[PDB]
Parts: C-alpha cells; structure tokens; sequence
C-alpha cells in the first residue's frame, strides 16, 4: 500500500518532506510507477537535473527523457550545434500525448517560450508505403523544410538523391531512411545505418520534423523584415544580422531571434503539457526561477547596446516569473522538499532520514568497525547500489572483511524482511526510510571526506633551556636563532607599515647585514642560542645560495652522441629490413574484426603503412596528424600485419594513463584472435615483472605494451620486428635510440599530434617518411577557441556557460604555491560553482581520489596543473580556460586544446593571456600562431610553424628543436654513406652490441674522445670501435701512441678512455661483472665463477669496514670520498692490482 | 664580407634568397606528400609573401 495521495486539480500542492539526497529519486520513481500520466520534474538547475537524469533511471523501468536546453546563456552569440535541436524539438512532438513516464526539465528551458504546434504540426509530414508522391516534388517538399542535400549523409538534417534512389535523416527519430522512388512514388523505407551503410530491415511508415524550431523559407524571411522593420531599426553593414540574413544565411546568435519569425506571441510550452499532467517540484522555484531572471536581464542591459546586433525585450522571448506562478495554477503540484514541514492536509512528512555516519579507516585495525557495528544492529533490509559492475568487485572483497555478500535485486521493492542486497545505478546517499525500515548505503558513504594536511610542529619543543621563555629582556646584541633561517644579532624594537598598518617587529642582523624583522606577536619563532657560544656565534645568510650555488654550469658532454647516433643509422641503413607477409582475406578478416569504416586519410594512411611495412625496407614512418582522428586502428592493423609472422610488436607510450589504455584497448580488439598482450611500467609489481620478462624473453608475448620500463636494459625480445612509439614528443631523443641500438633493422612506425622539430625537419628531408591525416571520421565538431586578456568577468561569463550548460571545467594555474589561493580567489569569483584543487604533488591517492569524483560530476570546477595533459577524458568536461597562456609550450597548447571535446558537445577552450605588450615576443608569436590556423586538422600546421619558430635542432645530436649551426643535411648524408661503406667493408661488429661485451665500467666522469682534439666524427668513431674492441695493454698504448702521430697529446678525456679500456681487459679477466666508483665511493660486483680470494676479502672487510662492506658474496660497496677522478682511478687501479695476486 | 670579427655582413639579398629557397623547398616536400590542401595553400600563400 501507498504513503500519500496523488493529486489531481488545478492548482494544489501535496507537500512532502524529511527527505534527503538519493531519495528524491525513489520518491518520483514511485510517482512514475504509481499514477496514471505523464510526470513532469521541474528542476530547481540543469545540473541537478542531469544529476537526476541518471537516478530516476536506477530506481524505476519506465521512460525517461530530458528536454535538451540550448547550451548558450540568454542572448548569447553561439548556434545550439543543431544536433541538440534534433534531440529537442523530437521530445516536442511526442510531449503532446504520452500516457506514462517522467521528462526532466530544468527551470531556464521551464520559462522559455517555444514555436506553437501550427509551425511543427504544419513542417511535419508522414511518407508511408504507398504514396504516390514523386521523387523530386518529396525533394523540394524537403527543401521546403530546409533540410541539406549532402551525397555522405551523417548527421542531422541531412538527406541525398541519386537517380531513383534517396535518402534522409528526419530530425524526429535518430535513423536515417533510404526511398528508393519508382514511378514517381515511394517503394521502401529502408533503414540503413551511419556506419554499415547497408539495409537494417524495412518499415511501411515514418515521419518527418522540419529543419530547426523556426521556419527558413523566403515568406518566413519577408515576414522577419517586415517585423524587424516594425520593431527596430535597419542599418546596412554586412555584420548586421538584418541584412545578413537578408542575404539568406542564418547567424550566430539567430535563435535569440525567436519571435520575430513567427509573426504571433509564442506558447510558454504549458500548452505542449497534456491536460492530465502532474508536476513535481525540487528545491524552490521561487528563487531559482527569479534569479535566472535577474541573470537574463542584467546580461541583456549589458547587451542591449551595440546596436549592431540590438536585441530583443526579455517579456516576449521568455516567461517572467509572476506570469509562471500563474500559469503553474493549472497543473497540480507536488513539492519535495528537505526540511520538517509541520502540519496540514495535502502534506505529508516521510521518514527518510540520514544515515549515521558509515566512515571506514585504514588508521584504526577494523577499517569496516562503523559498517560492521550498524548492520548487525540494524533490523531491516540493507542496499548497497554500486555504480559500476567493475566497483561491485570493490564491494565484494570489502563486504569479504566481515563476510558479508549480498543479493542482486533489480526493483528496490524486490527488498526483503532484512538482508544485504546490491544493485546497479549512480544514486550517491544513502538514506533510512522508517515506514519500511530501509537502508540505502551509497558508494560515496564509505568514502566521505576529502583529507588535505602533510606535517607540523616538528622542533617545537618549547619549554628547552634554549627558548628563553621569551622574556623580551634580552640586551640588544646577544645573538638569537630563528628556526626558519638561522643564527643571528638581535637588534632591537622597530616599527614598520606593511600597506598602510603599524608594526612592531625585532631587527635582526643575519651576515652582510640583511636585516630580517618578525612580528611581536610571532615570538614563539625566536630562541636563545643553544651553543653556549654568546660571544662566539656565527652569522648564517637569509634563505641561502638559491640561485647563486645556479653559476656551475659545463659538465662537459659527459658522453657524446655525435659519434653514437651516426652508428645507430649505420647499423639501420647497412642491413636491409625484415619482409612481412600480408594475405588479403586473413588480413581482412581482422579489417572486418572493426566494427566502423575508415575514412579516406586513414586509408591513404593504412595503405603507405601496409606498403612499406610488406617490403624489406626498414620502415621509419610519422602518423602525424591532430588529436581524435583515429591514429591508434593505424598501428593497431600494423601490429595485427606483424604479429601474423609472429614478430613481437612492441607499443612504447610516454605514460602510465596512456599505456593502461593502449593494454585494455587492444586486449578487448584482440578478444577474438588468439594473441597475449600485456602492459608493463611501475604498476606492476617486480614479482609479476620477473614474470613477465622471462615469458617475453622465451617469446610467449607477443605485444607488450609499456612505458620507459622497456628501454630499461632488461628487456630482452627474443625477435623484435615493430616498435610503435605513441606521442613522440615528451619521449627525448636516446629514449627512441636505447630500443633501436638492440635490433638495427626495426621497422619504426611513430605516431604523434605534434611533431618536434627536429623530428619534422628529418621528416621534412626524406629520411623519415611522413603521412597526414585528416578527415576526422565522425562529423567531429571543432572546439573553439578565444584569446582575450585575462578578465574577471570573461572568466566568471565562461564558467558560468559551462556549469549552467551541464559540464565541467579545466582551470589550467599551472602552479602549486599559488593553486591553494587561485581556489578561493575563483570561488569568490563565482559562488556558483563547486571547485576543487589537483595538482601532481599531491599524495598520489587524493589524487585519484579528485580524479574519480571528477568522472562522477561531484564538482564542476577543477583549477588544475598540467596533469591533465595526459588526459583520463570524462563526457561533460568542455571548456578549458588557460589561466597564463603566456608562457606554454605551442606543443602543449593545441594538446591541452585536443583535451575537451569528445562528445556532441561543443567545446571551448580559451586562452586567457596578459596584457599584450607585457608578454614575451615568442610568446606573442605563438599566440597568432594558435590564434589563426583554427580549423580541424590543425595538427600538422601548429608544428609546421613551430618549425622555423625554434628551428630544427643538431641532426645528429640530441636535444631536438634548437637554433644551433651545427652540420648540415649534405654533410649528414656523406657521414652516413662513409659509415656504410666503412661497415659494410671489413667484419666490423656494432658498437652498441659489443656493449654486450663490455663490462660496466661507470665512474661518472667525462670519458670519451672530445670533439675539439678530434673534429671528424667517423674517425672518432673508427677509434671507438678499435679501443673497444681490442684486448691487449700493448694494443691499448699502440692506439695511444697512433694518437701521438696523428693528432698528438692527449687530453684528459681520451687518457681516461684509454684507462678506462686498461681497466676493463684485467676487469674481464677477474669476471667482474660491474663497478661503479662515483665522488664517496661506489659497488663492486664480480662474477659467479670468480677470483676473488676469501680470505682476502674477509681481511679488508675486518680491517676496513667503514670503506668496505659486502652486501651479498660478490656486490661489495666501498665507501671512500674520491674527491679527485684521478684519486678514483689510482685507487681501483691499486685495488684491482692488489687483487690480481689473491685472484687464486 | 666579413667584419674581423669571425663574423660576416649582413647582405640582405642573401637572407631574401634564403628565405625563398627555404619555402620553396617545403612547398616541394608537402607536394611530393600529397598533403592537404589547408597545408599546402598557407604554404603556397607564404611563398607568394616571400
Ligand atoms: N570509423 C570510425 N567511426 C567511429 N569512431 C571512430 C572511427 N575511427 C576512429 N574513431 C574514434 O576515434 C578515436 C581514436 O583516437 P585514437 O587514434 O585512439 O587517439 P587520438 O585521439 O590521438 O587520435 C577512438 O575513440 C574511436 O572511437
Ligand atoms: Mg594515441
């Protein structure tokens, strides 16, 4: 049985109150499932009606929609991106007759006035099985509509004829339809999708809505003049909407235009309500209802100006509020409210209450001690309602702590007597209904309360013999120490002003005479000093050398990679590539595997890599092209193409986030074919990286997925035959090398949004091949963008359009100090919104945390650092403000640029910048840059001009994107053929894999050949390859004394090297493995089958335990402060000596 | 010519140059791409400019 009663009459209201959050839902779902007629819920804000959107679905079966709201503010100047139009006018023409379900209404779309039924009624039509209706009267009857005529139908309002055959897209259903029209008369209505472009099945009947809520055609154009010309005024100017659409093309802002074209005042949609129809209220009205209305006519006196555009009066476009309040007297009302209504008919208060307070801890032993307590204690029926299968998992294990594993109900009445029962939905808190006796313990109940605190009070053991109990008798001069900065002379009272207040505050005179002043009121943070040494105390300097210790500077090419990358291409150009084999059905077979169609870049695309990739050249190919165009089902059929021959792609991505969507996704693409994939980085546990590295190395993987833990020197594939770097920029040059040095011949395939410019450059010059993509394959809808001086009402008028839209908001401070204040300083901005920090040096679990309240809509705002330019990309999130665009990276701007979107949505992103003559020119620069080429596929042309902003770095070198002279493109090609003769010539072996050979000899000092003593690198190579290779003492100073003749004395560098190589001979033949010696000492490590005495080591380490330690039989870490290099290599050459003659 | 001081003079003509050829050569590289056409048209329009 009931609770209350259903109200039925013009305008009475049934009061219902106690409750609280997540039972508003079951409260309408009861309504929805227990009366006859359509439910109408009036949301007090958009936001909270999406909100409810999703809980009405979890509480009940029946049909629920919304009424799409125009995502723009009152007389604002963007089109609704008319697909929000094809979901909104189609609820308009079932809203008058639906029996059952509930529509969810906001209050802005609530007063808005819509187009009267004689429009829509009117432009609508049916087009059944039989009539005879012909081909090209139903076109222009289209065109009369105002439809578009496109031959790639995709989206709404759009419809082709080719000969007999047609088709459409009525913006009423959400499928299109195909015609095929003979002898001037329908045939069939065939359904064929936007994807498979082939008949689904075939109906006999549909219908047909016109193009948008106001007519297009030229009567409806004459009758907008005639009434612009009664109400305002004309001026001719090609921006004046008058005659611009006079010129017939709509504008921006046209839909702010409503009335004028429909020559009678426009229904406030109450008649679009059926006559049995039962609202039910949230919040209150009253003052959300009177407040968009305050908001409508202050922004349209702020635009009720620039008579350019002028605009309308508010009376007429939307409802005022004493005229809803009347026109509300016609529908009963029924108000849900959360507080203790006392007493009257029509009311009635349901026990709903709160929860007590579930909290669960990992600081106490029993996490689950509040949970456990309250469910044994508790006597009725408990849900818990997960909101992801996934989660449920998380309850299982959880619910498995106290053994407690509930039932899967679907209907909330499938709740029994008592028990534990879970549930699928989003509702958010629980609640206790007292008439049933109901529990409701929601996800975030266990999970309540964000924590921010790191550490305090770590010396403030106030009561030491030292604080002097701050007696304030102290004579000037006895030396004092503030526990912030240091010791110093205290000098007495002064009294300053810091911005127009008085102060008292205690000189003190720190070295070279900084003085430092301290409050009175901060005395706890001065002390005696503590030495003893009144008359003997020294002066230390404020805050210290922060920028000063910054004059180092050199660090001589530590190693250089001049003489390195010129080897790896020698390796990659000398040996030819690997030839793979592709079979047009197998292959297709996985073509098919893809449930979508690729457009025709990605198929210029796909046939360059199958191409290249078939032949037995060494592949070195950029994807290039912008965010969201489908780059990934590229490498995803190469890696298919490649592990068809059974050849271990390898997926390289600059990031944790990235590789975990790389593992899932091509795991659940790779569901069907038989193949092993796996992800690997600091997320997995060295127990399962032991694992896994042994699998490949037997070559059990096939595709391994990973961040830089692949170029770890530890991976080792047993044949390696396709590396797939993912966003080549932020991997820096010698991370693309450590992988290519292993195989020579890898078929590279490197995807990007933006190219670095030396990678664009040494693509730009035939070495690298290069293919852009375009064309992005849905419709796509660009994400514009703005740049404006920073301004504290653009800002507040962007947030604002995003949060009264529905969505959240990326506040891009790119700070950590200052972050903490921007929160306020933007909540005081705009008390409207729900704003919370994340930034990279949190916790690392708050910031997951933030992060999955984020995709759960729990707060709009997110005043963020850069982290988000990994992206974990949620639906609502679509406007990004920059808060400095200033200084940014161009790379990272159209990246950060690429992060919103991802939906029917449009976006923003604007690019707030200070004032123009305060920013840099370079940034300047990069302003227009972004400024101007705004357009889809802009992705290639940001770094195409980034190019020649920065200029291409050294070819040959690392650091990419440098304005260095260094060698240019003619010269490179001679080096690299001579290196290819030189290799091809004799049996010379690489230089990287006779590191296979090498001992690690690491001393962190510059030991190398420098390139002043020798400026030729393949020579400098030659000699690499000759002091390495070589085994003998004699050798050794042979090549020294070759040196004496060709280039003479020898600089430190090269004496080091040829050491170094002196060392690694006898190194080799004792079996050790490694050693490293470094400034305070290092670790030795031998081999297995070595020579290292035992009793000797036993007498070194019982003599000299504090400069010798063995941890474990052979890694023996010394500890010895090796100030000079040259004291370092006396001492392991003395060591290693001394070790020769216990070596038994 | 040179200024004594491992430098050289400017000689304008010489960096007009320099910038045609260096346009000119992208020109020639996005067309043996089969480029787009946003891409190839800015760059065509800055050849004409230089
Ligand atoms: N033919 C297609 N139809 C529908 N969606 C597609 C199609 N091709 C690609 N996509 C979508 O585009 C996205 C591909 O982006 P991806 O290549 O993974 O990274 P990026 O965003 O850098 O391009 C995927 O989310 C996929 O759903
Ligand atoms: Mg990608």
């Amino acid at each position: 049985q009931y609770r209350y009663t259903l109200p039925v009459k013009a305008g009475e209201q049934r009061l219902l109150g106690e409750l609280t959050g997540a039972a508003c839902a079951t409260l309408v779902a009861e309504i929805a499932e227990r009366h006859a007629g359509p439910v109408v819920l009036i949301a007090p804000d958009m936001q909270n009606a999406l909100r409810l959107h999703d809980e009405i679905s979890q509480f009940t079966d029946q049909m629920v929609m919304n009424l799409a709201d125009w995502e723009t503010l009152p007389y604002d100047s963007f089109s609704p991106h008319q697909d929000i139009i094809s979901s909104r006018l189609s609820t308009l023409y079932q809203l008058p007759t639906m029996q059952r379900g509930v529509l969810i209404v906001p209050v802005n779309t609530l007063m808005q006035r819509v187009c009267p039924h004689s429009f829509l009624h009117g432009h609508a039509l049916v087009m059944k099985k039989g009539q005879r209706l012909s081909r090209d009267a139903l076109r222009t009857q289209l065109d009369s509509a105002g439809y578009r005529h496109v031959d790639q139908v995709m989206e709404h309002g759009e419809y082709a004829t080719r000969g007999a055959l047609l088709d459409l897209f009525p913006m009423g259903s959400e499928l299109p339809y195909r015609l095929d029209f003979f002898d001037d008369e329908i045939d069939s209505l065939r359904v064929f999708d936007v994807d498979s472009q082939r008949t689904l099945e075939e109906v006999e009947a549909i219908n047909l809505l016109p193009a948008h809520e106001f007519p297009t055609d030229k009567a409806a154009i004459e009758l907008f003049r005639s009434q612009w010309r009664d109400t305002f005024e004309v001026k001719r100017d090609p921006e004046h909407i008058y005659q611009q659409v006079s010129k017939g093309t709509l504008p921006a802002g046209i839909e702010y235009w409503q009335p004028l074209f429909f020559s009678e005042p426009l229904p406030p949609l109450f008649s679009y309500f059926p006559a049995n129809t039962l609202l039910v209220n949230t919040g209150d009205l009253e003052t959300s209802a009177e407040r968009f209305q305050a908001d409508t006519l202050a922004r349209f006196e702020n635009r009720g100006v620039d008579p350019m555009r002028p605009l309308l009066p508010p009376q007429s476009l939307w409802l005022r509020v004493d005229e809803l309040f009347s026109e509300l007297k016609n529908w009963p009302r029924v108000q849900l409210k959360t507080e203790h209504l006392p007493t009257k008919a029509a009311n009635a208060n349901l026990g709903f209450q709160k929860l007590p307070d579930l909290a669960v801890q990992a600081q106490q032993k029993a996490p689950l001690d509040a949970l456990r307590k309250f469910l044994e204690t508790f006597d009725g029926p408990v849900v818990f309602s997960v909101e992801s299968e996934g989660r449920r998992e998380a309850l299982g294990e959880l619910l498995a702590r106290i053994k407690i594993a509930p039932q899967r109900i679907m209907r909330l009445d499938e709740a029994s007597d008592r028990g534990r029962y879970l549930m699928i939905g989003a509702a958010e808190h629980g609640f206790v209904d007292t008439v049933r006796n109901l529990a409701l313990i929601c996800e975030s109940d266990l999970l309540g309360e964000r924590v921010a605190r790191r550490r305090q009070d770590s010396r403030r053991t106030i009561n030491p013999d030292t604080l002097i109990r701050n007696l304030a008798e102290l004579h000037i001069g006895q030396p004092v120490v503030h526990l912030e900065h240091g010791v110093g002379r205290y000098a007495g009272m002064t009294t300053l002003e810091a911005g127009g207040i008085t102060g008292e505050y205690l000189m003190l005179t720190y070295a070279n005479d900084a003085k430092l002043y301290v409050p009175v009121s901060s005395l706890h943070l001065i002390s005696r000093y503590a030495g003893g040494a009144e008359e003997n105390a020294p002066l230390h300097k404020l805050g210290g050398d922060a920028w000063s210790r910054a004059r180092q500077k050199a660090a001589e090419k530590v190693r250089d990679v001049a003489a390195e990358l010129l080897d790896i291409y020698a390796q990659r150009a000398a040996k030819e590539g690997f030839a793979f084999k592709h079979d047009r059905e197998q292959y297709q077979l996985f073509c098919d595997s893809f449930p979508f169609e690729t457009t025709p870049d990605q198929a210029q695309a796909i046939n360059a890599v199958l191409s290249d990739m078939c032949q037995p050249l060494a592949m070195d190919r950029l994807v290039c092209g912008d965010v969201g165009f489908g780059k990934t089902e590229v490498a995803m059929r190469a890696a298919f193409l490649a592990v068809d021959n059974h050849k271990q792609v390898a997926v390289l991505v600059p990031t944790t986030l990235l590789a975990q969507q790389h593992y899932d996704n091509f795991r659940d693409r790779f569901a069907n074919w038989p193949v092993r994939i796996e992800m690997i980085s600091r997320f997995r546990s060295a127990k399962e990286q032991t694992q896994i590295l042994a699998e490949v190395a037997e070559g059990k993987i096939d595709i391994l997925i990973g961040t830089h833990k692949l170029l770890q020197s530890d991976v080792k594939f047993k044949d390696l035959g396709l590396l797939i770097v993912d966003e080549e920029h932020r991997f820096g040059v010698r991370h693309k090398e450590r992988i290519k040095a292993m195989r020579a011949n890898v078929d590279i395939l490197t995807l990007t949004a933006t190219p670095i410019p030396r990678t664009l450059n040494m693509a730009m010059s035939g070495m690298r091949d290069l293919s852009i993509i375009a064309t992005p394959p849905a419709r796509r809808l660009a994400v514009k963008t703005f740049v404006r001086e920073y301004d504290s009402m653009v800002v507040r008028e962007a947030i604002l359009r995003e949060i009264l839209r529905g969505g959240q908001v990326y506040y891009l401070y790119n700070d950590v100090e200052n972050i903490q204040k921007a929160a306020e300083r933007l909540a005081e901005l705009v008390p409207e919104a729900r704003i919370a920090i994340g930034h990279g040096q949190m916790r690392e679990r708050e910031l997951e945390r933030v992060m999955n309240d984020f995709h759960h809509q729990r707060f709009n705002v997110l005043v963020c650092t850069t982290i988000i330019e990994t992206g974990i990309d949620i639906p609502t999130a679509n406007t990004i403000i920059i808060e400095r665009a200033d200084h940014f990276g161009l790379a990272q701007l159209h990246q950060l640029r690429g992060r919103v979107g991802r939906s029917h949505h449009q976006a923003y992103a604007w690019l707030l910048t200070p004032h123009p003559k305060a920013m840099t020119t370079d940034a300047q620069k990069r302003l227009e840059a972004i400024a101007s080429l705004e357009d889809l596929g802009a992705g290639f042309a940001l770094a195409t001009h980034d190019l020649e902003i920065r200029g291409a770095g050294e070819l040959l070198g690392e650091e990419q994107s440098g304005s260095m002279e260094t060698i240019g493109f003619s010269l490179y090609m001679e080096l690299l053929e001579n290196a290819v003769d030189a290799l091809k010539a004799g049996r010379e072996p690489s230089l990287e894999d006779l590191t296979s050979q090498q001992t690690e000899v690491e001393l962190r000092m510059p030991s190398l050949l420098p390139d002043d003593f020798i400026p030729d690198v393949n020579t400098r190579l030659s000699f690499y390859k000759r002091i390495a290779s070589a085994k003998t003492e004699n050798e050794l100073e042979e090549i020294k004394v070759e040196l004496i003749d060709r280039f003479g004395l020898l600089p430190d560098p090269a004496r080091t090297l040829l050491d170094i190589a002196r060392l690694r001979q006898q190194a080799q033949k004792l079996g050790i493995r490694k050693l490293e010696g470094n400034e305070k000492g290092g670790v030795i490590e031998f081999a297995e089958k070595n020579h290292v005495n035992p009793a000797w080591l036993i007498g070194l380490l019982q003599k000299q335990p504090q400069h010798y330690r063995l941890d474990g039989p052979t890694r023996l870490k010394f500890i010895q402060d090796l100030s000079e290099r040259k004291t370092r290599i006396e001492w392991v050459r003395q060591f290693m000596r001394e070790l020769e003659e216990n070596a038994i | 010519v040179p200024l004594d001081g491992g430098r050289f003079a400017t000689s304008d003509l010489n960096d007009l140059y320099r910038r045609v050829i260096n346009r000119n050569n992208r020109l020639k590289r996005l067309l043996d791409l089969a480029a787009p056409d946003i891409i190839v048209r800015n760059e065509k329009r800055m050849l004409q400019e230089a």
